[PDB]
């Protein structure tokens, strides 16, 4: 129960989100 | 802000419900009070629904009794008795209620001498010469103390000085076995 | 662009600005002019197959800038250079950290309160920069 | 000292207003209350200013009911419901008030048999013979128990012998399934 | 909802009653107030039943006194005494109420000194003309002030202008060294 | 016993303060309310203490305003605004109080249209043809509903039939947003 | 049942006592309000016995003050007030009562300005046209604010209308520094 309050990373794989360039 | 879930008394839901109508006659402790009840509910879950008009045949000043059976289950000595009074009467006579406790071998008393009547003085919250209202419990003993009787108890209605007239309202009450369970939106 | 801490509005001046959240599917669009088509022009009766072979390489430069080049600096690391932060004026990212924030529960004990908790979010952290050097002068600001 | 934050009864806040004027005829039990509502509200959040005419052309004695609408979401078998009334009658009839439920298969009932609904007796502050106040709430069963129809809560208010007048406050009532967040200077 | 099982006063129980009747004939604090008792009490648990004449053969103002004694076995200094009236009078009168301590070495006490006599003023639900009801209490020190008497509390009622009538109700009294245990559904 | 330091309205300190005399007309809700201050203080603490007479030129029957500007700095939502009121009428007119809540672009409102002013009840501690006392609380959104006005609340008090007469007392009233520090002699 | 142990209000226990009788002036606030004490006690633990005669010399509206002396000790800023009264009054006057405080160089003060009275409304349990009762406390500065001066509390009793006769009752009052320990049958 220490994962399950925290929405996961989704660092495994790829990079998704395009966005014009660095965005914090 | 915050709501109170805690409450001196709970009325019945949807059952142990009986309107009365007709005539009362109050009467004085020497004599026998009226229990204005044939159809005396008894979950000791009671709601009494009053239409009826105050009739001062015998005495001008007395009292009139509201009814129900004690479940004499529980192993506890003793358990609270609530009740929740409202009633409006056209003639001013300064009503005053409490609760009361008597037992008889009979299931259906129509009536109670005085004399075998115990008190239970509560919160009386208005006592206008027109209008009495109380919402308030006491501790009683719910056991038969005479072995073979029923034990009831119930809410009284009292008068100095009574005026003839129509009298409406309510008189709820209940022994306290089951607290109603209730949405606490916090929780 | 606001000109003076005047120019903010109550929220903005008192609590900072606005950031995005996270990064989602909703939350991380393709920039809103992103291109959906591309256009090419074509005599009445022929197309010119060598311009149309052009028309791509152009598009492909406008897409790269606009999908993720759209900051001069970017362009450049593009060809495989690099820029100073002086160069754009972009202030100088000395350390960043995140963490989750936890905490813990607190029983309710009264009567009514019996069975319910309230959360306290309690987490301690540390943030660390490591030994800096200074070329001029400035401020070092550090921000949540 | 400290703020008292619980309390038994919290009134809607900026909605489910209506004012009510003209006249009000109040009805005997055993024919039909008035509901005084074509605009019943129903967050089951429910604020009625009053400013009409109490007028005695049916019966004399009587009263007659404020009612909302119950949201029967919740999957909790029932919930609280409270009330907060402030009536200043200019004929002394020394009115009386109380929770009442009753169901029915319209949206916007205009009045209901007596004998349709079912009472709920409230700690009454004030019940003097020109106006009546009140600050409480009591348990009802919220979901329909004849299948079809839409569930009705309200305040009614009664009277043994009742005064042409006119009458002048407000009937807030509430179900509680949500409780108002509030600044408490402690936290 | 949740059963409120705290309360101000807590009625004896089968024990310790008495009824009360004839006239009363209240007086004023420069003379011997009447303890309407001669079967006084003293559990301190008492509970008596009026249903007597007010009659203003001496003063027209004044007061009278329901007592009990006090068990002074408690090495505590003081315990709280609590008490609960009800009364309905014929004659507008506006009753008031309030605790009282105050000492003899007499076991029953018919009457006492005005200026013997100690105050406690409090809550008082409901005073009309005609009726005053309370249910409260107060701390008081339970140990003999004067080496070898005995220690009584009660409640005393008293009027600016009292109108001879008849007075009906029940005046409870009781010093807490007990809690009377309870039927609690959730434990 | 112990004392009890929670309570549903903290009367502000030494401040905040103004006296109203003169003639007070109060007005039907169809028309405008009279807010009875020109030098209304805002703290939202608010004392304001009624040496006037009701003037019936306008309406027999009706409501006058006392009202206190809200401090919207708080970034809550909304927060808790008690009230305490005492008020003694020479003319039997059987007052009634509540919670107001107006905006208003003025700083200093003389009178505010009944249609604009919104209703919050209140637990009304007595209501007897003369007098009128009540010490309770109600939750209320404190931001501006309308970009530009300022936000008002507090007290009005209304009757069904006013009578030309002297009133006097104290109507005070405060947003909690501090709880006055207190000694409590254990800690 | 279980005992309640917490009070708003704790009258003084063997000390602090006086009785004040023969004639009482009342005034406007715009004269000098009568501090019916010369003996003033001041333990800020005051019971003050009446049996006096209102006497309509002055003014026929206006009020009267029962003072006792604040305890300057304490190093904390404010410290809870309480008091509790119980009047019934011969003539119909509709009484109404509140928590006052006011300075004074003297150290008995016969009488007060109006205007150096400071205000604190409380819950008024009962307010009929011959009795009023109530049991509540403030939160009140107990610092001299002006260097030199003696601080004084007490209670207010005012009418709208005044009517000449009989008063009696009491007025105790406290300032809260000591809670009185006391018996509790379970610990």
């Amino acid at each position: 129960m220490k994962k399950a309050r925290r929405s996961p990373s989704r660092r495994k794989g790829a990079r998704l989100w395009y966005v014009g360039g660095s965005q914090f | 802000m915050y709501q109170n879930f805690v409450t001196k008394h709970d009325t019945a839901i949807q059952t142990s419900r009986f309107s009365v109508t007709g005539n009362v006659i109050p009467a004085a402790p020497t004599g026998n009070i009226p229990v204005i009840n044939g159809g005396s509910i008894t979950a000791e879950r009671a709601v009494v629904n009053l239409y009826a008009n105050m009739n001062v045949s015998t005495s001008s000043d007395g009292s009139f009794i509201v009814a129900m059976k004690v479940d004499t289950s529980p192993t506890d000595p003793n358990c609270v008795i609530s009740a929740g009074v409202n009633l409006s009467f056209a003639g001013t006579s300064y009503p005053i209620v409490g609760i009361v406790r008597f037992e008889s071998a009979s299931e259906q008393p129509t009536s109670i001498a005085g004399s075998e009547v115990e008190h239970y003085p509560i919160e009386m919250s208005v006592g206008s010469g027109g209008v009495c209202s109380a919402r308030d419990c006491a501790t009683v003993d719910i056991h038969p103390r005479t072995s073979g009787n029923n034990v009831f108890v119930g809410v009284i209605c009292s008068s100095a000085k009574w005026t003839s007239g129509r009298v409406i309202g309510t008189i709820a009450t209940t022994q306290v076995i089951h607290e109603y369970q209730v949405l606490q939106p916090l929780k | 662009t606001e000109a003076n801490p005047s120019n903010l509005n109550e929220d903005d001046a008192r609590y900072g600005f606005r950031c995005c959240h996270l990064k989602n599917i909703w939350s991380a669009p393709l920039p809103p002019e992103t291109k959906l088509a591309e256009e090419m022009g074509i005599e009445s009766n022929s197309i010119d197959i060598m311009g149309l072979q052009a028309a791509y390489a152009q598009l492909h430069t406008e897409q790269e800038r606009t999908y993720f080049m759209q900051r001069y600096r970017d362009v450049i690391s593009s060809f495989g250079g690099s820029t100073s932060y002086d160069a754009d004026n972009r202030p100088l990212l000395v350390m960043h950290t995140d963490f989750w924030a936890s905490g813990y529960d607190v029983d309710g004990t009264d009567q009514s309160s019996l069975g319910q908790f309230s959360g306290r979010v309690q987490q301690t952290f540390k943030h660390s920069v490591p030994r800096f050097f200074v070329p001029e002068h400035g401020v070092m600001m550090t921000l949540a």
